[PDB]
């Protein structure tokens, strides 16, 4: 008979196929048919070739697959094959979810946090927001002095610190130390210092208390 | 114009679901209630997970449906557990040179994998079938979340001599007060 | 045509709509058949009056006690039939004429004179009356010569003597009845007559015995309804049907094994008789290939003789053939259902939109009660109101309804033991005068109205909730988690900077904890947020005494719980939100109490009403100048608690409230007084007394138990000293004269808790849920809508305990501190939610505007679903908080202030001065 | 006896291929003689298998071809296609460099530039960072005061960008912009365009001036 089948039923199992972006994917739909079948590829539905993706793609009909060299976030959804002749027409329908892996140290927001000034008695708060895939790690440390100077034996600082990431508190409350009723021993350097599995990044306020 | 995408950064604040292939298969990784770690071909609300950091670089990942904790034993065998083991349930978390993530057992060395040929992180050697993962946002509704649904059964009075079958004597509990 | 019906359930499976199920109404169409039906034998009696023959019936019980010889006495009683039916105000009487008193001695003889006469009697009666007849030409009384002769309905040539019978009814009773019934209910006349031997006749040969009677009954109806077709028709103008007669049945399991089973029983049961006479002319083929050596077959011209043979469709749907007479095996262990609306939906699909006629219907009543039933009424206006959407809802042609058994009688299997009667008829008596029970009015009732049209008292009010209205909500299993976030590293650490950031902890050096301040509580906030986003204005939680005082004394003060719940007053006030607390609430493993206490009787021993009086106290001193309107016990259980338990939580309550008044009111300005929990208990009967006074009873069992002390006059309530003396339970403790002057006035503003209303009556007709300590009947109706936990939602039952609550209490404020129902599902329970609070407030904002009540507050249930399931707003899914669609409802209801309308432009309260609030008193 | 030669040798004068990141590469090597060479690979040294990268590597016996798929900057070197026959074997090199890509828009550092106010005539500095690995493409994009609506039909070209890419667009000395002297001139809101091969950052905030 002349309806179509699939060649290989093993190579089309791949339902959801995500990627991270710039790279290449490789859908195919091997079928066959007296006389063979003609390929129609959709873009959500709607007929699309080499039109509107930028770099071109590439519909070769000898292996019947269709690649796309250099992906973009823009090209995320449904795509459907259709093999049809005069005694058939069948479809398969795969998904594109293209991602965006930034493996960087963790960016946190410029000029957060700041310095700031506060009458005895008053209450501030810090801020400071990552932005990092990686899942980071974010803590408070303030700058504080042990025995006589806050500088170890080999100049390095000496920091406590204030609020940690656990795995029982979200990250909503970690973004912002609040200090209630701040008195004159709590005024120095606080750093918020965040950090995933590329490196750490940190940045430094001041806080100064006015009797 | 190409108008702007959403903001790149901050999408980790959220479930998550770990997506991996090889050219042959897709699985998402899936924690099931009786302690089963397996790759759903699609997105269950059994593969939700929560992946939090504790240090710079060890994640730990929990699932909001089966309460788990994703951890480990000394052969690779990924499992779920209930109560946290710190010295063994902890992955120090990587990302490959293209993009695609890597956990592996601080102390066992063995990858976080979904196949059955676990084996040790060498620095960018070769890396075992399902374990460069892939973080991709939730899209599951949380009303799908709520799939527990209390739904009991009555089965009043089974011999089908009943005289009385829509309920309306309801009788409401009380105190007897007997000295 | 067969298998349309398959889909019933498939159109039934999904969920209806959550505001047209129990809030539907609309009147019924006109033109329609409202009737109320009778049987021969049932209650004619006479059985040897004026020489009539012998029935199968008369000797079935004569030794086949409990017999018919005279069962309603109605055979020369015709004029009070009559009577009650004009009284009753009905449109279509529904009787049976006997065969064996029209023919006694034989078909080919004369016919009886005197029987005849009285039908003709009857016929007159009630059509001057203004009653158009209806009647059935045979009720199961065969008669007994028949039935030796030619061996009963067995025999096919018994069938053509029926036609001679009904040819004497069509020549004589024609132009007055239009309506024509030639076998009542054939399958209980066919299987449980000649199968299983329960009924007159009881050979009990065999199932084969039962079909092949079956055929015979088949081709007899085939034989009179031509008769009538051809030779009367033309010159009367009326119709012939047969009362079929069905249940329904439910899948065990939503499979399609399951469904095609249920339609398997469907036919088995009501298609096996419908389908030969009203699709082709033969049985259905779901069971001709299951018993095809077991059942006989039609010929081409009896199926030709049988189809087309029915004008419309009566159905006969009550006891006598659903969860009664139904053989198991005709179920195929599927789930029996007595869903008078799925059936008729099934009916209308199957077979062709036919002219449905529901002509026997109701529900039984146990055998001794008198003219006082509320089953039967509860379950006749389900069925009806079931009858009216299917008319609705589904547009099925029913063209009438005829409620059973004007007056009581025999049952057939069930002696007098059983009685249906919409009129109660003492057996005992010799007059036997009709008296009218309950169900008898509500009928009248339903007639006048012709329907269920919108009442008066469910149109919703517009209007606004007074200004400093006190909108909220409660969580009462506040979720405590006293961690600290922040400052709580003491250690000091070496930050190397260059090469690290890996900091290394330093060795012995531990600085000082920075002064607990009270942000450092995590779990604070979100809540905080959650409440800040519904824009209510007066949370509510409830303080724990096993963690503030673990010991019981006061010596274990646990100063971290009291930081917690002091931070939480604190940022509650800080955003606007006054909170309320409540002291104590009975919902904990040992009644909300210390360990130590609940180890002594936890009630019975006065110590624990001063240790509630010291912790009072203690409360008061901590959390006093944040909270400031305190509640002394919540919603506290007056039905799983014993009397000494409750004097003693009346004088723990008291001490509390004089604590509060003597210390701390003139350094902090607050209000305190209890909250207790006020359902409705309405009477099942709204026209009779005894069940009145019996929901007064229990209502003063539930509410003014725990509140005519403290709200009344300051003694127990009055009926409950005499109820329990009258039984001899002198269990109840007498307030003496310092305890009396003590509670008779503490309190500052009542507070009630409504969830449902239940219906109580007082006969007792069923032992079993009987409650034989308040001689109560509790029942609920079942038109109303419910939660998938089985609870009523009543928005009247508000109003109604507000206005008695007021009446009984004199004028109060009154707060409602806890008001909300529950879901078992995600997609459409939070629908019944929002339905179920807006109509709640409307009935609230009546009561507080049309009927004068100080209502000025209102604290919707369950803030959340984490602390308590099935019941939050803010659902509680992946470790995420999610509002449903009732939040979004009620901060619609709230920020605008109730239901303003069209005028929703006025403010008009600047500087409050509405006194029920913290005022000059 | 003879030694074996290629099919196609007009293929195997490119033995430096500029191939960009995270893109497959294919490697076409030929050949034919009696009896048929062996299909081997190596990688300046020990032999190439399929251990000794991220994705492994593939082998096709048919045009004999060596194929990876999702190039990664570690697989730079220089490639031996060595194919042996009894008869002698044959030797062919090729010297793979890859072009850097990066799997994300130019990374703006969020919270730049701000609202400063230019009031009496003031100057204002704008700043935008971008953390890219490569060099990016950014412009400035100074609003246009024309329609009041920065966006007309669908994304007007409101560009007036006063330093594009060249030499002083990179990473180090254009992150700020100088506006000096500002009269009431400039209103609104500003952008920030940075781009490569992949998408386009373009985020920014309100001004004040005078
Ligand atoms: O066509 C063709 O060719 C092709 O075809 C195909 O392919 C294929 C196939 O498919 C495959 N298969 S599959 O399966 O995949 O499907 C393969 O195959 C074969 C055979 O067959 C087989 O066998 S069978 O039986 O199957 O049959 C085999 O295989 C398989 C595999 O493979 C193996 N391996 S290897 O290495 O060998 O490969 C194995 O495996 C296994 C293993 O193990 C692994 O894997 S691997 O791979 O890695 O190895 C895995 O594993 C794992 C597992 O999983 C685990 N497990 S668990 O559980 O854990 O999970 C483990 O295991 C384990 C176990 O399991 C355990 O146990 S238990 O039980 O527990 O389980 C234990 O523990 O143990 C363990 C162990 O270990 O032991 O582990 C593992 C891992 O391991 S490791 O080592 O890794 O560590 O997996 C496994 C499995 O099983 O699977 O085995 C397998 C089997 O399977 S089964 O199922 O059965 O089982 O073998 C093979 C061989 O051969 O070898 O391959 C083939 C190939 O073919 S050929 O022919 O080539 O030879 C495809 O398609 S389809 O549809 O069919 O599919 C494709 O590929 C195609 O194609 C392509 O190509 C061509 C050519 O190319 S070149 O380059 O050379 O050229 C073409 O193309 C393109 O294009 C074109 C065009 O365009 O046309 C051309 O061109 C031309 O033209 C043009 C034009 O122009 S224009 O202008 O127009 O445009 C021009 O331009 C130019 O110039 C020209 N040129 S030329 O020269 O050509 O002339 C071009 O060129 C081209 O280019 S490219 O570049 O692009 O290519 C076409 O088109 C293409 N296509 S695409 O699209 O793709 O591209
Ligand atoms: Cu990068
Ligand atoms: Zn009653």
């Amino acid at each position: 008979t002349g309806a179509p089948y699939w060649t290989r039923p093993e190579r089309m199992d791949k339902k959801l196929l995500a990627v991270p972006a710039a790279n290449t994917v490789r859908f195919r739909c091997p079928a066959a048919g007296n006389p063979t079948p003609s390929i129609s590829w959709l873009k959500n539905g709607r007929e699309f070739r080499g039109e509107h993706r930028i770099g071109g793609i590439k519909l070769r009909h000898q292996q019947w697959s269709l690649v796309m060299e250099s992906v973009v976030p823009s090209d995320r959804g449904n795509y459907t094959c259709v093999v049809e002749n005069k005694f058939g027409s069948i479809r398969q329908t795969y998904t594109l979810d293209v991602l965006e892996r930034s493996p960087h140290r963790p960016i946190l927001q410029a000029g957060l946090p700041a310095n700031q000034t506060a009458v005895l008695g008053s209450d501030v708060e810090f801020h400071c927001k990552v932005y990092s895939d990686a899942q980071p790690h974010i803590q408070w440390l303030k700058h504080v002095e042990v025995n006589g100077s806050k500088v170890g034996p080999d100049g390095t600082p000496y920091v406590t610190v204030l609020k940690t990431a656990g795995a029982n508190t979200t990250d909503k409350e970690l973004e912002v130390l609040s200090l209630h009723n701040v008195t004159f021993e709590d005024a120095g350097e606080y750093t918020c210092l965040a950090g995933n599995s590329i490196g750490f990044s940190h940045h430094s306020a001041w806080l100064v208390v006015l009797p | 114009y190409p108008n702007a995408s959403p903001l790149l950064g901050s999408s980790w604040g959220g479930l998550i679901h770990l997506y991996t292939a090889t050219a042959r298969n897709s699985y998402h990784l899936q924690i099931h209630k009786n302690g089963h770690v397996d790759g759903a071909p699609h997105q269950t609300i059994y593969s939700a997970l929560m992946i939090r950091s504790e240090d710079a670089g060890f994640v730990v990942i929990t699932g909001v449906m089966s309460r788990r904790y994703l951890c480990m034993d000394f052969r690779g065998n990924i499992f779920g557990s209930h109560y946290f083991d710190p010295e063994n349930c902890r992955f120090q978390h990587q990302t490959l040179e293209n993009g695609y993530d890597v956990y592996h057992s601080p102390q066992y060395h063995f990858l976080v994998s979904l196949g059955r040929a676990k084996r040790a992180f060498l620095p960018g050697m070769n890396p075992p079938p399902y374990s460069q993962f892939l973080s991709r946002r939730n899209e599951i509704p949380l009303i799908h979340f709520n799939t527990p649904i209390p739904r009991q059964h009555t089965q009043s009075a089974e011999d089908d001599s009943e005289r009385d079958p829509l309920n309306v004597l309801k009788p409401r509990a009380r105190m007897t007060p007997a000295p | 045509e067969p298998g349309d019906g398959a889909q019933t359930w498939a159109r039934f499976s999904r969920p209806p709509a959550p505001e047209a199920a129990g809030l539907f109404q609309g009147t019924f169409p006109d033109g329609f058949l409202w009737a109320v039906g009778s049987a021969a034998y049932q209650t004619e009696g006479g059985w040897q009056q004026h020489g009539k023959g012998a029935s199968i019936w008369d000797t079935f019980t004569h030794h086949p006690p409990a017999t018919g010889d005279v069962a309603s006495d109605s055979y020369n009683n015709v004029f009070r039939d009559t009577e009650a039916l004009r009284e009753l105000g009905v449109t279509h009487y529904r009787f049976s004429i006997s065969w064996a008193r029209v023919l006694p001695n034989g078909s080919a003889g004369v016919p009886n004179r005197e029987g005849l006469r009285y039908y003709r009697r009857l016929l007159e009666r009630l059509r001057e009356l203004g009653v158009q007849p209806v009647v059935t030409l045979y009720h199961w009384d065969l008669p007994q010569r028949l039935q030796d002769a030619y061996g009963g309905w067995a025999n096919r040539a018994l069938a053509d003597h029926f036609r001679d019978y009904a040819e004497l009814c069509f020549r004589h009773f024609g132009g007055q009845v239009k309506y024509w019934i030639t076998i009542d209910n054939p399958y209980v006349v066919a299987w449980h007559g000649y199968a299983t031997g329960r009924l007159a006749p009881g050979i009990r040969g065999s199932p084969r015995l039962g079909y092949l009677v079956a055929h015979n009954l088949l081709l007899a109806h085939a034989k009179v309804w031509h008769l009538y077709n051809t030779s009367f028709r033309p010159t009367q103008g009326g119709q012939v049907s047969i009362a079929l007669s069905s249940h329904w049945i439910n899948p065990r399991r939503m499979t399609d094994h399951s469904i095609k089973e249920c339609q398997k029983s469907l036919d088995f049961v009501l298609g096996w008789f419908a389908k030969p006479v009203f699709i082709d002319g033969d049985y259905p083929e779901s069971m001709k290939n299951n018993l095809s050596s077991i059942l006989p077959d039609f010929t081409e011209s009896e199926k030709k003789f049988i189809k087309g043979t029915a004008d419309f469709f009566a159905l006969c749907f009550g006891p006598t053939l659903s969860f009664q007479l139904l053989d198991p095996h005709m179920k195929f262990r599927q789930l029996e259902s007595p869903n008078l609306r799925q059936l008729l939906s099934w009916i209308d699909l199957e077979f062709n939109h036919p002219q449905i006629f529901i002509v026997e219907n109701g529900w039984f009543v146990s055998g001794t009660t008198k003219r006082d039933d509320a089953k039967y009424m509860y379950y006749l206006k389900k069925f009806i109101m079931e009858t009216l959407k299917a008319i609705k809802l589904d547009g099925v042609d029913v063209i009438g309804y005829t409620a059973w058994s004007l007056m009581d009688g025999f049952e057939w299997h069930r002696g007098y033991s059983i009685r249906r009667g919409l009129f109660y008829v003492d057996f005992l008596s010799q007059d036997k005068m009709l008296l009218p029970k309950s169900s008898a009015l509500f009928y009248q009732k339903l007639i006048e109205k012709n329907g269920f049209p919108p009442l008066p008292e469910n149109q919703p009010l517009e209007g606004t909730f007074p200004c400093d209205f006190a909108w909220g909500v409660v969580d009462n299993y506040i979720q405590v988690d006293t961690t600290l976030s922040q400052f709580t590293d003491l250690n000091v650490y070496l930050w190397d900077v260059h090469h690290s950031k890996r900091l290394i902890k330093v060795d012995g050096v531990v600085t000082k904890k920075r002064k607990s301040y009270c942000v450092d509580f995590a779990a604070i906030q979100p809540q905080i947020a959650l409440l800040q986003e519904m824009h209510v204005t007066h949370f509510r939680f409830s303080l724990d005494w096993a963690l503030i005082l673990p010991l019981g004394n006061q010596s274990q003060v646990n100063h971290t719980i009291l930081q917690y719940y002091r931070c939480m007053a604190s940022e509650l006030v800080r955003v606007n939100i006054t909170p309320v607390v409540a002291l104590w609430q009975p919902m904990a493993p040992n009644q909300g109490l210390p360990r130590l206490l609940a180890r002594q009787g936890a009630w019975e021993n006065p110590y624990t009403a001063l240790a509630f009086a010291e912790y009072a106290r203690l409360c008061f001193q901590e959390l006093g100048h944040h909270v400031k309107l305190w509640i002394t016990m919540n919603e506290p259980y007056t039905r799983n608690m014993t009397y000494s338990a409750g004097h003693n939580l009346l004088k723990a309550h008291a001490l509390a409230w004089h604590v509060y008044n003597e210390k701390f009111r003139h350094a902090q300005n607050g209000k305190i007084s209890i909250a207790l929990q006020a359902d409705w208990i309405e009477p099942a009967c709204p026209f009779s007394q005894k069940d009145k006074e019996v929901a007064e009873r229990v209502l003063e069992f539930d509410i003014g138990w725990l509140a005519e002390p403290i709200f009344g006059s300051g003694d127990y309530p009055w009926v409950m000293r005499d109820w329990l003396n009258q039984r001899n339970n002198f269990l109840l403790p007498y307030f003496t004269e310092d305890e009396k002057k003590l509670i008779q006035g503490t309190f500052d503003f009542l507070a009630l808790s409504h969830y449902t209303t239940i219906l109580v009556d007082s006969e007792k007709e069923d032992p079993i849920k009987y409650n034989d300590y308040l001689e109560v009947q509790e029942m609920t109706d079942i038109t109303w809508l419910n939660s998938p936990s089985q609870v009523a939602v009543v928005p009247w039952g508000l109003r109604k305990v507000l206005n008695w609550l007021k009446f009984k209490y004199g004028d109060l404020p009154m707060y409602i501190i806890s008001n909300g129902i529950d879901d078992g599902l995600h997609a459409e329970d939070d629908q019944l939610r929002v339905y179920y609070m807006q109509n709640y407030i409307n009935e609230a904002l009546k009561a507080h505007i049309l009927d004068g009540i100080n209502l000025c507050g209102y604290f919707a249930y369950s803030f959340n679903d984490r602390t308590a399931p099935r019941f939050g707003l803010y659902r509680y899914a992946a470790d995420q908080f999610e509002p449903k669609a009732s939040m979004k409802h009620y901060r619609k209801i709230i920020d605008s202030n109730g239901f303003p309308g069209p005028e929703t432009l006025e403010r008009f309260c600047p500087e409050e001065f509405t006194v029920c609030t913290e005022c000059s008193f």
